[PDB]
């Protein structure tokens, strides 16, 4: 009885190089609720990351938002790394400012 | 919150 | 539609690592306003929206106590469920509850809710008449019998028809400046060439509230449903929401596509072009 997380990586405001912003990783549609989520900068885990309070949708699947303050640049690469009982290995999703 | 207490 | 309040409870067992953790969040429509976490050092119901901060210590003490009681009750329930399903004490299990009210234009209850899920599956729910239960399986029928005998449905009906909508009306007035204000989406279309032959048109809806929205692409006035990528509506992190829809179009055909946006915050439905 297990559902694998959907993952979206995106910024709170339209991305602009050199402008302060927030980097989001939204995980949803998963069950059970235990889940490991990391935000990465150039492949390295970001330390100051906060997340929303555990809640769930009409179909009972859980969702959480993980977020951190960041200032995007041209070359810096960001991603979200997710692990869940339904995953054989951590899933990595890269931040694309066009998505 | 509802103050009604009943275990399943 | 109608304004609503909802509480969402989640208890998760963790055998060998202590007692089940209880978490509660409360929402008014799409705005979270309180939270409780049983693992906290001094477990307290805590504010999560500006308009609830004004509530006095009696409010916070009472609700904190109810959450503490609910923590213990859920632990009993989890133990009980394990017995019903003949499960061992080795595995982790989940109990979820959602309940709340929808208020009508007259200020009375439009519809009440109170349903449970065990391990992600419907377990038992209070029917719309607020006087009977729908039990998913034989285990839930044991619970039903207990709750019938304990007259649980009546107690919940009283809460839903009175207390619930009363406090909902209170929250709606105290937070009217945000809760009863619909923020329309800021919208635009972006263009992303894939090759010499095609390109992606993406229609954006940003910073809107409430979350309910409709985004559609049309070509020559015809729906492109089965050809559109629609991402799930997502939180911006500032209490507003985001969504986009995308279609792949032949180069030179961009002008034939229109994006359509419906949201209760808009004066009227929008039509967008690249």
């Amino acid at each position: 009885i297990q559902r694998t997380p959907k993952i979206q990586v995106y910024s709170r405001h339209p991305a602009e190089n050199g402008k302060s912003n927030f980097l989001n990783c939204y995980v949803s549609g998963f069950h059970p609720s235990d889940i490991e989520v990391d935000l990465l900068k150039n492949g390295e885990r970001i330390e100051k990351v906060e997340h929303s309070d555990l809640s769930f949708s009409k179909d009972w699947s859980f969702y959480l938002l993980y977020y951190t303050e960041f200032t995007p640049t041209e070359k810096d690469e960001y991603a979200c790394r997710v692990n869940h009982v339904t995953l054989s290995q951590p899933k990595i999703v890269k931040w694309d400012r066009d998505m | 919150h509802v103050a009604v207490e009943n275990a399943l | 539609g109608s304004h609503s309040m909802r509480y969402f409870y989640t208890s998760v067992s963790r055998p060998g690592r202590g007692e089940p953790r209880f978490i509660s969040v409360g929402y008014v429509d799409d705005t979270q306003f309180v939270r409780f976490d049983s693992d906290a050092a001094s477990p307290r119901e805590e504010p999560r929206a500006p308009w609830i901060e004004q509530e006095g210590p009696e409010y916070w003490d009472r609700n904190t106590q109810i959450c503490k009681t609910n923590t213990q009750t859920d632990r009993e329930s989890l133990r009980n469920l394990r017995g019903y399903y003949n499960q061992s004490e080795a595995g982790s299990h989940t109990l979820q509850r959602m309940y709340g009210c929808d208020v009508g234009p007259d200020g009375r209850l439009l519809r009440g809710h109170n349903q449970f899920a065990y391990d992600g599956k419907d377990y038992i729910a209070l029917n719309e008449d607020l006087s009977s239960w729908t039990a998913a399986d034989t285990a839930a029928q044991i619970t039903q019998r207990k709750w019938e005998a304990a007259r649980v449905a009546e107690q919940l009906r009283t809460y839903l028809e009175g207390t619930c909508v009363e406090w909902l009306r209170r929250y709606l007035e105290n937070g009217k400046e945000t809760l009863q204000r619909a923020d329309p989406p800021k919208t635009h279309v972006t263009h992303h060439p894939i090759s010499d032959h095609e390109a992606t048109l993406r229609c954006w809806a940003l910073g809107f509230y409430p979350a309910e929205i409709t985004l559609t692409w049309q070509r020559d006035g015809e729906d492109q449903t089965q050809d559109t990528e629609l991402v799930e509506t997502r939180p911006a992190g500032d209490r507003t929401f985001q969504k986009w829809a995308a279609v792949v179009v032949p180069s030179g055909e961009e002008q034939r596509y229109t994006c359509h946006v419906q949201h209760e915050g808009l004066p009227k439905p929008l039509t967008l072009r690249w």
